[PDB]
């Protein structure tokens, strides 16, 4: 197709959606700020106006056609331009020093290249949310409500845990009633934030917890996750490096780590221990299909949503855990040091490891969990070439690991090292791998004996619901949170599309082709721990095992009109319904105020609104101390009080 | 302008800002000069040594402080003014029979000996020569010269408070550490002394002053933190007292003053639960306010209030 | 000289200053505050702390020797350095949105890399102090008081407005009681500003009034100075293309300029007056030395310091005014247009051009002025690649310009082009220049008939002071307030520093290279304006002489 941009010849494509993608594969750039990740849409910044004949249009809304004149650039579009990203800057939070988006943030770049010195609109204050209770943090002043993170947790993760509410200038983007995050049914995932264009979702950094570590006398270890190494190369602006993790373990050692392992030694444990695990269930046909636990994120998401399942969830420990409670409770005893001096570093691409570090199940074992981004950030932090760091191997005994054990980093890889296990022990006799959809793979498996059962690999949270409702003829299900697996975790480098994820993937393949020993029990340094401190089941069970729990919101979330913070009280509650709105309890409730108003000087008396109580027909109710009355009234709530 | 740069700046009439020290002032000095710099007492001592022998002028003193030191004692004694004692004198000496004790009513609890960069001591180390070399291994030292005594009636929080306050007005504002690290350690502290501190405050403030003493251009600042750091090591239980309640001491309460705050106060009850005089009186729902006519000051109501709003 | 970092083998240079720039040169960075412009100086940030013979200390003030270990990074300085990083952030206005600073500052880096994504030290309340009386914006609740803005107006500059005052936490960098810029004897050079690391030192944004203009119903007028042209591609981040210009003409077209001339064209009239009026002081020896009056900076200057030179000062406005005043008083009636119809916009490299355009003696010639680094906003907003645009000529009958002309950009251009023009009409027998330091120029000029004299290229304020007193024998001064010339001006992109203007000077070098024309007398749509509007000796007065006045406090 053939079009005039200002004037002179273009051609652009032959079928194309809208002017601004087939400007852009030209390469003509028209100012946006849509199209800010892979799941974005158009229509809500309105910057990327043009002029075709004479009235001012939206160009990713228009539809281009043979010989089109179009003007990109016109005073009154310039001016409408600058007013829409000065109406955007605002009310924006434009602090962007402890910004986590400082950098690499569109608006930030906009409102240089546009020359945006002084706001000329009023800073207008909003309600805004300031949600930190867990290891993804939420500010919605530097929200600039694409909608990104909606998409995202909702068609691509399938959870739907933050969407759109209220409207106008009230408009945000939160969860629930404002519930913080820890408490709602978010897996922490952290893809929300990979897609941010923003600083409004981020990673909680923990940088400083480390240093004063470091600055004590505790005796620090760190270990470093598999897919860490094929994705922090990005943070530097570097091309692919093998041998990654052998100069982070020479930084690592520099600023004063006193011990550096590797995960993928976790890996190949807990994939040893779920090899046998599944064998045991195959021959016993019972507690099918069994589903991997080395994704904290689906695990969580599993006890939200399939408490049926919990029985099917693998009792193994997810490597991260397998491997630091091997040493708090092996390592520590071998070197002769209290559990309590050993400071533990866990160096993730996933902020779910972090809500992981912290369960009740896991408490002390890992002391802080650091993502890649915070790992580059105590490179950059002491400005040394990390392509010039000179490589070290990692510390024995927990350095070494199979080439099965580092492919746990993208999905797959906890499947693939379960197979090759089984094999080593009783071999295969054929694999055949089906692709019924982009990120789901089956695999059907014959062993050499006869026996033969069918294995699932899904990646990407939401494709879940769909296998699991329709297909009932697997025995093993891997389930990765994210797409491409660990590769794509929350914590990996920004931007975070599948591209890269692609390109970090084909990193970690590299890698693991260059190690020599390809199953766990060529894993000399594991056989050694099974027989020297893992040899029998008890001890076994109580490091490498862990029990999950069902999730279901607790919420009282009562009215409250004269509450008491703390301390014990009477907590009468009046209900507020339609039925007993119809006779009295409005005016019970009024007397009851008042009566704490000129008694109860103390907080012994805590007058709160409740919703129906299922019990209309009897009369307005009271609730006192949890306790059904009927019939209520002043006085007969007075009688009860004293 | 007592740091040696800044003094010889200052004399040539400009802004009394030191400077870092590789040519140090003996070599190039008032500019660029060869200058030679000492204390008042020094180039006192000069004549007194002259006239006297080595030997004659070392028969008082200690075999590696020599001589006599001459101290201005302030603070609550019977007799406070300039005196002159050999090297080696403790402070009891100093403090009970040169200054002939305490007036009645006041006790010893601790004392400065060289101001803001000096060190603050207590019953433990009030016996010990004052010496060049057995201070520096004491966390102490002679200083200056100057003595002040500290009485029981007075709080170590706000001794550190006050010293924190004159370095922060008198840092030259060149480097970042103390120009911008006094003003911070300055803040906690007067957080401290209101009842607003937290634990986390008192970690902010223990590692704020390491890198103050460590990263300070000049002395000044190196020795800016160094009330804190003393005042820390012999009371950090005072600190705790001043964090989960009121001031031991009382210097603190005594002419302060608890209000509380209707901008965060929705009325709910506890405070009279503890106060034994019964200073609320409030309104349910609404802000409780304080009666202050019988508030004896115990700081039992900021000790419990879940929306910490007693001011 | 053999020195172990991180317990490795270095080997680094002999004779070292410090540590610090010693291991910058082998390689090994390490994280400071200090060095942020060619005016810094070491031990104020206290961030480049190393660990000798288990002692921390500064690199920057620590001198090499044999055999010493040193650990460059441990938790401790961890520790120390993210702690004097805090201390500074808590108290900087943290809004990079509108500064000036976004994007290039180092303070805005570190705080990205060192994960800084909270304060617990309180935001201290400061007091601040905003100007913005001057082109020249001063805010100092972005000022990290380096210094180094104070050492370029009195080392390099020689003016010295700028110093210290306060002390502790209250220590800004102002002027004597806080008296707003404007009204000081700054002479707006802008070099602080190019020299600031931060926002605190900023030139005032007048892209709004622009697209206002270009939004109404004026002929909007678009005018390029020779220097803009040389420095543009540094904001794009690209090769230099000798047409730029051309580039810049259709690009300010596309955005809806009726016209775009040449500045080269004014700077071609300006040296043709200069020089007849200083052949003519010459023949007869009145007002001598003669200073040219093409720096509005060195102008300020000269009416602040010099009283007694302004008769001496040329009477021939600089290329801007006189350009200005030639569009709107001769082409305007040329176009059957009113006066007020016209929107006539200066493209400067320079930030005293700003004042210059609403000084009292050219008010409402030129109607807003814009530095280079403001044409790069514009260009940047459209996302148009420049790089990409087809060039077309400047508008006529001001579009086309000599070699002379054209080198007004570098320091040494208005004498040049006033030799040229001379030696056009009186013939030059020989030049004998002479480089008495590094800024300063003599050189022994003898015509064909008559005497000798002497000019002087002096560029950089400051040097102006020591030459006049020492030297009495040189008939003409030629004064740039800025080094280099107007290819290191205040409104360059940034950062400029000495190697960036002579990468400058040698791309307008390269630029004047390829025009045919030499002089300014070959220039024929110059000559047609002298023998059409300007034939008689009145008009010539009031369209390109302007007057001085002195100015005290
Ligand atoms: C903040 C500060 C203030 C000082 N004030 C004085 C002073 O008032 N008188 C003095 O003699 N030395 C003072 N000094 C000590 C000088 O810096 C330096 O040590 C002096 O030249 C030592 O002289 P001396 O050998 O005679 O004792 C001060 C040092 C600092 C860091
Ligand atoms: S998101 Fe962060 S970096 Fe971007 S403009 Fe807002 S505060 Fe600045
Ligand atoms: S972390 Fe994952 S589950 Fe939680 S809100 Fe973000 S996208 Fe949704
Ligand atoms: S939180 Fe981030 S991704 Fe979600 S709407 Fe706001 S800016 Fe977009
Ligand atoms: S797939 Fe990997 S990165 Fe993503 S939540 Fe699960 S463990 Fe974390
Ligand atoms: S430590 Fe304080 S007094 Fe000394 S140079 Fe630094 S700011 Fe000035
Ligand atoms: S306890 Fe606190 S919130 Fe409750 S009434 Fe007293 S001051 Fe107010
Ligand atoms: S400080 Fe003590 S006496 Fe005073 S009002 Fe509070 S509880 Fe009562
Ligand atoms: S100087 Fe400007 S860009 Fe740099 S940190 Fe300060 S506000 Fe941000
Ligand atoms: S513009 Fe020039 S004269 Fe004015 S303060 Fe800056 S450096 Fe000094
Ligand atoms: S105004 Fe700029 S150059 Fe001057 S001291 Fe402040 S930061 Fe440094
Ligand atoms: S030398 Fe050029 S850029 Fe510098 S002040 Fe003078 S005219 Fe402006
Ligand atoms: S690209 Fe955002 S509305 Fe068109
Ligand atoms: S309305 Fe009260 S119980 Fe239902
Ligand atoms: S580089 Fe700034 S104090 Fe050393
Ligand atoms: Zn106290």
């Amino acid at each position: 197709m053939k079009i005039y941009v200002d004037g002179r010849e273009v051609i652009i494509n032959d079928n194309e959606r809208n002017l601004l993608e087939a400007l852009k594969n030209v390469g003509i750039e028209i100012p946006n700020l849509c199209y800010l990740s892979e799941a974005s849409i158009y229509g809500a910044c309105r910057m990327c106006l043009v002029e075709i004949n004479g009235q001012i249009t939206t160009s990713c809304t228009l539809k281009p056609y043979e010989g089109m004149k179009v003007k990109t650039n016109t005073p009154e579009i310039y001016e409408m331009r600058r007013n829409i990203l000065e109406l955007i800057l605002a009310t924006h939070n434009r602090d962007c020093t402890t910004c986590d988006r400082n950098g690499s943030c569109k608006l930030q770049k906009y409102a240089e290249d546009f020359g945006i010195r002084k706001i000329r609109f009023e800073a207008l204050k909003k309600e805004h949310v300031r949600d930190e209770s867990a290891p993804v943090v939420r500010d919605t002043s530097k929200c600039i409500l694409c909608g990104d993170c909606v998409r995202v947790c909702e068609e691509i993760q399938g959870v739907g845990v933050i969407e759109f509410a209220k409207r106008g200038f009230e408009s945000v983007v939160t969860t629930a009633f404002d519930t913080p995050l820890i408490e709602t049914e978010c897996v922490l995932c952290g893809q929300c934030v990979a897609y941010c264009p923003t600083g409004a979702l981020s990673i909680r950094n923990d940088i400083d917890k480390l240093i004063e570590a470091l600055e004590s006398d505790k005796i620090v270890i760190g270990m470093i996750a598999p897919a860490v190494r094929a994705a922090i190369q990005e943070e530097f602006g570097i091309d692919e490096d093998v041998a990654m993790a052998e100069k982070l373990v020479s930084f690592l050692k520099t600023i004063g780590f006193d011990k550096v392992f590797d995960v993928s030694f976790g890996a190949d444990l807990v994939a040893y221990e779920e090899a046998h695990e599944f064998y045991e269930r195959l021959k016993k046909g019972e507690r099918l299909p069994q589903f991997t636990s080395c994704c904290p994120a689906w695990v969580k998401h599993a006890e939200h949503t399939y408490p049926q399942y919990l029985q099917n969830l693998s009792s193994v420990k997810s490597p991260q855990q397998a491997l630091g409670t091997v040493i708090k409770k092996i390592y520590a005893r071998k070197l002769g040091v209290p559990e309590e001096k050993i400071f533990l570093v866990s160096f993730m691409p996933c902020t779910a490891k972090k809500f992981e570090a912290e369960r009740e199940e896991h408490e002390g074992i890992v002391d802080i969990v650091l993502t890649t981004r915070e790992l580059a950030q105590l490179i950059k932090m002491s400005r040394i070439d990390i392509n010039r760091v000179e490589p070290q191997p990692f510390d024995r005994p927990y350095g070494v690991s199979s080439q099965a054990g580092l492919g746990f980093g993208k999905a797959g890889g906890v499947f693939s090292c379960v197979l090759s296990v089984l094999n080593e022990e009783i071999g295969i006799e054929k694999v055949d791998v089906k692709s019924p959809e982009d990120g789901i793979r089956v695999a059907e498996v014959t062993l050499k004996d006869g026996t033969s059962f069918k294995g699932a690999v899904i990646y990407g949270l939401g494709k879940v619901k769909k296998f699991l409702e329709e297909r009932k003829d697997v025995e093993i299900i891997e389930v990765m949170a994210c797409n491409y697996g660990c590769v794509g975790g929350g914590g990996q480098p920004y931007p975070n599309d599948s591209r890269i994820r692609e390109h970090r993937a084909k990193v970690l393949r590299d890698t693991m082709g260059i190690k020599s020993l390809l199953t766990p029990v060529e894993n000399l340094f594991l056989m050694k721990l099974y027989e020297e401190d893992l040899k029998d089941e008890h001890t076994r069970h109580e490091i490498l095992h862990t029990t999950y729990r069902p999730r279901r919101r607790y919420p009282e979330k009562d009215v409250e009109i004269l509450p008491v913070p703390n301390g014990e009280k009477r907590t009468v509650k009046v209900c507020l319904g339609t039925s007993c709105y119809t006779k009295g309890s409005y005016e019970i409730l009024k007397k009851l105020v008042d009566y704490v108003k000129e008694n109860d000087m103390e907080g012994k008396i805590e007058v709160l609104g409740t919703f129906c109580v299922e019990n209309c027909g009897a009369s307005p109710n009271v609730i006192v101390d949890d306790k059904i009355i009927g019939g209520a009234t002043f006085e007969k709530v007075l009688e009860e009080l004293s | 302008c007592g740091e040696e740069t800044a003094l010889l700046a200052s004399i040539e009439g400009k802004r009394g800002m030191p400077r870092p020290k590789p040519p140090f002032p003996a070599q190039s000095g008032l500019w660029g000069k060869p200058t030679l710099i000492n204390n008042v007492e020094t180039y006192a001592n000069i004549p007194r040594i002259l006239r006297d022998g080595v030997e004659n002028y070392r028969k008082r003193g200690t075999e590696n402080s020599p001589g006599t030191k001459m101290f201005s004692v302030a603070g609550p004694l019977k007799a406070t003014g300039i005196i002159e004692v050999e090297f080696g004198t403790t402070l009891r000496d100093i403090i009970y029979n040169i200054c002939g004790g305490f007036v009645e009513g006041e006790e010893f609890k601790a004392v400065q000996i060289g101001g803001p960069s000096g060190a603050c001591l207590s019953e433990d180390f009030i016996d010990m020569p004052l010496d060049y070399d057995t201070l520096k291994k004491a966390d102490a030292m002679v200083g200056s010269g100057g003595i002040v005594v500290i009485t029981k009636k007075t709080c170590m929080v706000e001794v550190a408070r006050f010293f924190l306050d004159f370095t922060k007005r008198e840092s030259c504002g060149k480097c970042v550490p103390c120009r911008e690290g006094t003003m911070q350690a300055y803040n906690i502290l007067e957080k401290f002394t209101h009842g607003k501190a937290t634990y986390e405050d008192l970690k902010t403030l223990e590692h704020l002053s390491k890198t103050i003493k460590t990263a300070s251009l000049c002395g000044l600042g190196k020795t800016a933190p160094n009330p804190i750091l003393s005042t820390l090591k012999l009371f950090r239980e005072e600190y705790i007292a001043h964090i989960e309640g009121e001031c031991p001491s009382g210097m603190c309460t005594a002419f302060k003053k608890y209000v509380i705050n209707p901008d965060i106060c929705k009325g709910c009850g506890l405070c009279a639960r503890s106060c034994p005089q019964n200073a609320i009186t409030g309104e349910r729902g609404k802000p409780y306010t304080i009666d202050q006519e019988k508030c004896v000051k115990c700081g039992l109501c900021a000790s419990k209030c879940p929306f910490k709003a007693i001011e």
